[PDB]
RNA sequence: CCCGGGUAGUCCUGGCUGUAAAGGAUGCGGGCUAGGUGUCGGGCGAGCUUCGAGCUCGCCCGGUGCCGUAGGGAAGCCGUUAA
RNA sequence: GAGUGGUGGCCACUAUUAUUGGGCCUAAAGCGGCCGUAGCCGGGCCCGUAAGUCCCUGGCGAAAUCCCACGGCUCAACCGUGGG
């Protein structure tokens, strides 16, 4: 039914939302609360997570991009690259790294992940210039331009960013065979997260 | 009005001196032994007033149009310029 | 024999040589292939999967 | 907009669309007639009895009946009265315009330096012309009809 | 400015009447149909 | 055809790809130039077009339209830059408009060329006017438009045999997409070669945003890029 | 959709409190509606909706 | 004020149409409105339409498939003649064959093709193409 | 130009004059074409409340600002308060 | 090229007169503001009329001048017979 219990999905902060609003984010928009914070609905986080694991296993795992400059998603795209195998970049996104050959870390990635369209903002305008299919984490507040697969939930909580890159990488992982069942995944949400 | 005068039958350069056109045509006054420009473009008026009525055969239609349309292939043939099962285009 | 011209999923309009579109295969069931155009890239249009039917972006 | 503010106001009444009475009106034309003659014989204008037998009598307008007499068109206030004889002799805009303009004047022949309500003035009179000229060409005021404060 | 004016099928008058007031403002013509140039010519219109 | 086949051999055999669309050419999984457009790749290396349209390097395919030198005002005097305006194309169906700078005229003669492959586009082909319909690529299909700086420019089918009815820049460029006969009409500073040139490029460009029908294809003998006998 | 205009008002079946009278009557009235019978009010204006002193019975289409 | 239901109805489609709209409401209804749809359904460029009914003039609701160019009303309606179309063709169509231009004649409101078909002239009321 | 004085005028009543960078340097009416975020008036819903014509949040209509998508423009810039 | 230059005029160039087809925030250009007469422009449905409008057909708009084919001057310019 669920990938995990609804839960730990609420103790994460997943469903938590910021004042802002955008009309193409009102389709995952659950309820507005009488302090003008607008709430996730988050049976449409756990379908999105599943079908978002069934495109990303498809790929050859070298040619998969993640990125994060925001402190709190740091940890988790290394730990993400580190588990799947794919490029992960966290920090200053250096300009030019999709459109500039004569730099010494050109890449050319087949699909690219975007923790926040705000903070990301270098590497989604390189992606778009480049042609490839974007997938994006997004929150009340976002925009759902130039994005082709969105995932909706809270992007800025450092639980929630642990929690969602530890089910995508065990999603990807189930997927692609290289584990026979889910509870073989022994690997805890905690090892995802930022300390202190 | 006007009485009528009789007007030139060739139709002079809009341009004195374009260097493509010069080249062109003093390969023709040369390969042909023609005497002046101006009997050059004589001929090439005359080309010029037969496109001008195909053109306009094309977009017309009733029972002048067609009388005129063969007219114009029967003496384009006369002279030798097209072969016997040519058509308008 | 020519070549066929790729067309938008979302609106059917014909791709044209440098706008920036993408195509890939369905996220849900991975038998077709979707296109979008720039255009409905950029105003978030929704699209449908011919096979399975799975919707949006 | 607005004819001379240049505003653009849009409140008003929002009518849905029906043919016949509702199956919860229980009165028939005959008693609506009479709740109409009485209620002008108690001095309301045409305006106000359909706001009273809307709000008190949960009449939804008239113009929910069609007319016994001519099956042509259907029944409204002002045809009703006609029926009777109690009609106004005058249409009543043109009449609540000049009544307006009655009490300004009077106030401005003991405040002749207030400007601002004479342009009141000179608008509502180009609103009464503007009546005069569509009622003479219908025919619902005489031909010699004219309009004179002076009067 | 709107939509320039008149286009209505029935208002070809003012629209011959636009076209010829303003008119009278190129120099052109207003100098060819007054004839001003005739009116000081010292050469009185000759070519020698 | 057989100088440009071995120039195309030579070229591919020594090149080092640095991109992802130059691998796909430099291994075989493309082999036609249609096949690097409608789909978003970024074109970066100037060999791709060499491989895959190895006739535009021909001197009768590459025209030079203009060549300006502009100033930069410092303490120690004027300091002089060239601006150079270059268009290249196969004569066909495909072609290409860039601008390039430098010291001396060479050096920006060099780079123009090179950004005018690198920003090649396929156009569309037809007959469409009232009094030729003989459904050959050698006009328009259909009046088009384009626009730059103040300068407006409209494109009309003009029937066989009729020539460029155009200004000169307007005439190259057409002639390197193969044009052969026009009518047109223009607005604004015609005298701005640069604006002039990317209006009309505009203008070919813009003959694949109009929607069309099947039946339309036949009617009016439609080409999208090479004629192909 | 909202292409057709829908009214945010009803009508409303009320008893009176005192005479014990059945009425049906307007919810945005611009008058005091007042007991066909005994004439006690029923409903007081405002600048919207009405302040209702009676026993609501049922809501009419 | 309003003075053409009918520039109002092309413009709003025109307008809809360049970004992406699926189905547009044409809000004041009339008859002339329903041939010109007519038309415009017979040679693909609408889809299916509805009539609404209000308790005003009527409400259209179309749907619309991304292959319509440009339309509009042409003002002032010039009359024209049987054998006289091609002048306007130049002027208002980019191509000798392409798009339609809407004619009323006292036959009833027809492409400028079935006119011409018929040998009888009329009112130009708009083009599509 | 700065400093010490100073007539007309600046104020009221009844008239005349009809002029300003009287500038939003942008004539007026109607239809249509992404969003986001303040603030003023009215209405509706919900929650508080010291029960106040009080406070907080959301939505509709009409005014008044800012950022900005398509489109426009020589550009500065305008962008449902359109240029 | 038996011609080729100078001076003055009209058309084009010129979408620098704009019906087709131009402009008016900062470049020439929105009356300081508003009310209203003539004129121009005007919401949806049903029935009648037939002035505008469209189609067919009678009587007219001299000849010369213009376009096409054929014929006579060696061809042509020119002239005749037919069609427009
Ligand atoms: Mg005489
Ligand atoms: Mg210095
Ligand atoms: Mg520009
Ligand atoms: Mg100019
Ligand atoms: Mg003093
Ligand atoms: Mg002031
Ligand atoms: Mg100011
Ligand atoms: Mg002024
Ligand atoms: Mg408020
Ligand atoms: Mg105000
Ligand atoms: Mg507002
Ligand atoms: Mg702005
Ligand atoms: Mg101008
Ligand atoms: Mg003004
Ligand atoms: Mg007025
Ligand atoms: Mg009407
Ligand atoms: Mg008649
Ligand atoms: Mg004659
Ligand atoms: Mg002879
Ligand atoms: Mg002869
Ligand atoms: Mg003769
Ligand atoms: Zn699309
Ligand atoms: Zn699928
Ligand atoms: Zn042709
Ligand atoms: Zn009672």
């Amino acid at each position: 039914e669920y990938l995990v219990p609804l839960d730990q999905y609420l103790a994460a902060g997943v469903h938590i939302g910021t004042q802002q609003k955008t009309k193409d984010m009102k389709k995952f928009i659950y309820r507005v609360r009488q302090d003008g914070l607008y709430v996730l609905d988050v049976r449409k986080t756990d379908e999105r997570l599943k079908v978002a694991g069934k495109f990303l296993a498809r790929f050859d795992p070298q040619s998969i991009l993640a990125v994060s400059v925001r402190l709190y998603g740091q940890k988790p795209v290394k730990k993400f690259g580190e588990v799947t195998g794919a490029r992960a970049i966290p920090g200053r996104f250096l300009p030019g790294t999709m459109t500039n050959p004569a730099v010494k870390n050109f890449f050319e990635p087949d699909v690219i992940i975007i923790t926040d369209p705000r903070a990301d903002h270098q590497a989604m305008k390189e992606a778009i210039e480049i042609g490839i299919p974007i997938v994006a984490l997004v929150d009340t507040e976002n925009l759902l331009s130039y994005v082709d697969l969105a995932i909706p939930t809270n992007n800025k909580g450092r639980k929630a960013l642990a929690l969602i890159y530890w089910i995508l990488a065990r999603e990807i992982l189930y997927n692609r065979g290289e584990i026979s069942s889910r509870e073989e995944f022994k690997i805890p949400v905690e090892e995802f997260e930022m300390k202190i | 009005g006007d009485p009528k005068r009789q007007r030139k039958k060739y139709e002079t350069p809009p341009h004195p001196w374009i260097k493509e056109r010069l080249d062109r045509e003093r390969v023709l006054m040369d390969k042909y032994e023609l005497k002046n420009k101006k009997e050059l473009w004589k001929h090439e008026t005359q080309l010029k007033n037969f496109r001008r009525r195909a053109r306009r055969l094309l977009a017309a239609r009733g029972k002048q149009a067609e009388i005129e349309r063969e007219q114009l292939l029967a003496r384009l043939k006369r002279l030798g310029l097209l072969p016997e099962d040519a058509v308008l285009d | 024999l020519k070549f066929e011209i790729p067309v938008c999923t979302s609106c059917g309009r014909e791709i044209t040589p440098r706008e920036h579109a993408t195509h890939f295969v369905c996220p849900n069931c991975g038998e077709a292939i979707i296109w979008r155009c720039e255009t409905c890239r950029l105003l978030a249009k929704p699209y449908k999967c011919p096979k399975c039917g799975w919707e949006g972006p | 907009a607005r004819m001379h503010a240049r505003k653009r106001g849009k409140s008003g009444s929002k009518r849905p669309p029906r043919t016949a009475p509702p199956i919860w009106l229980e009165y028939t034309v005959e008693d609506i007639e009479n709740l109409v003659v009485k209620l002008r014989k108690e001095g309301y204008s045409t305006a106000m009895i359909g706001t009273i037998l809307r709000d008190q009598y949960g009449i939804p307008t008239v113009k929910l009946f069609r007319d016994p007499d001519n099956p042509n068109r259907k029944l409204t206030i002002t045809r009703i009265l006609e029926k009777h004889g109690l009609a106004p002799e005058i249409p009543e805009d043109l009449m609540f315009l000049i009544k307006r303009a009655v009490n300004l004047r009077k106030h401005l022949e003991q405040h002749p330096k207030d400007l601002h309500s004479m342009r009141g003035l000179q608008l509502i009179e180009s609103k009464i012309r503007r009546l005069v000229k569509y009622y003479k060409r219908k025919g619902k005021l005489p031909k010699d009809w004219r309009y004179d404060p002076e009067q | 400015p709107g939509k320039k004016a008149p286009n209505g099928e029935f208002a070809g008058r003012k629209l011959k009447l636009k076209r010829k007031k303003f008119r009278w403002s190129d120099i052109r013509y207003k100098r060819r149909v007054l004839r001003l140039k005739e009116k000081s010519d010292p050469l009185e219109g000759a070519p020698q | 055809s057989q100088e440009w086949k071995e120039y195309a051999k030579r070229v591919l055999d020594e090149w080092q790809p640095k991109t992802k669309l130059g691998m796909l050419v430099k291994e075989g999984q493309i082999t036609d130039i249609h096949e690097i457009f409608r789909k978003g790749y970024q074109i970066k290396e100037p060999e791709i077009i060499d491989v895959l349209l190895p006739e535009v390097n021909a001197r009768e395919n590459q025209e030079i339209l203009d060549i300006a030198l502009t100033v930069r005002m410092t303490d120690s005097g004027r300091r002089v830059r060239f601006r150079v305006l270059a268009a290249v194309g196969n004569r066909d169906g495909y072609v290409g408009l860039g601008i390039g700078h430098g010291r001396e005229v060479g050096i920006a003669i060099r780079k123009a060329i090179n950004y005018a492959k690198l920003n090649i586009i396929e156009i569309k082909r037809g007959c469409g006017s009232w009094e030729c319909r003989c459904r050959r690529p050698h006009s328009v299909p259909f009046t088009v438009e384009g626009k730059e700086g103040s300068v407006r420019v409209k494109l009309i089918p003009g029937p066989r045999g009729l020539g460029l009815v155009i200004g000169d820049v307007g005439k190259k460029i057409l002639r390197l997409a193969g044009i052969q006969d026009v009518w047109s009409q223009t607005l604004g500073e015609t005298r701005t070669t640069v604006n002039f040139a990317k209006a009309v490029f505009n203008a070919l460009y813009n003959t694949n945003k109009v929607v069309v029908t099947p039946e339309m294809i036949e009617r009016y003998g439609i080409v999208v890029g090479r004629a192909m006998p | 959709r909202n292409v057709i205009p829908m009214p945010r008002s009803r009508f409303l079946r009320v008893k009176c409190i005192d005479c014990g009278n059945e009425q049906i009557v307007f919810s945005h009235p611009a008058t005091r509606v007042r007991c066909n019978v005994c004439g006690a009010t029923l409903v007081e204006p405002t600048g919207g909706k009405g302040i209702i002193r009676a026993k609501i019975l049922e809501v009419l289409e | 004020t309003l003075l053409d239901p009918l520039a109002n109805a092309l413009s709003h489609i025109t307008n809809s149409e360049r970004v992406g709209k699926r189905e547009v409401y044409i809000k004041p209804a009339s008859k002339l409105i329903g041939e010109v749809l007519r038309v415009m359904q017979k040679y693909g460029y609408i889809g299916e339409f509805e009539f609404i009914d209000d308790g005003r003039a009527g409400v259209y609701r179309v749907q619309l498939l991304g292959k319509i160019n440009k339309a509009g009303a042409i003002k002032p309606r010039f009359p024209v003649k049987a054998r006289d179309y091609e002048r306007w063709e130049k002027r208002f169509l980019p191509a000798f064959e392409f798009g339609i231009l809407i004619v009323s004649t006292s036959q009833g409101v027809m492409s400028h093709k079935e006119a011409r078909e018929k040998g009888i002239g009329g009112r130009l009321i708009a083009y599509v193409y």
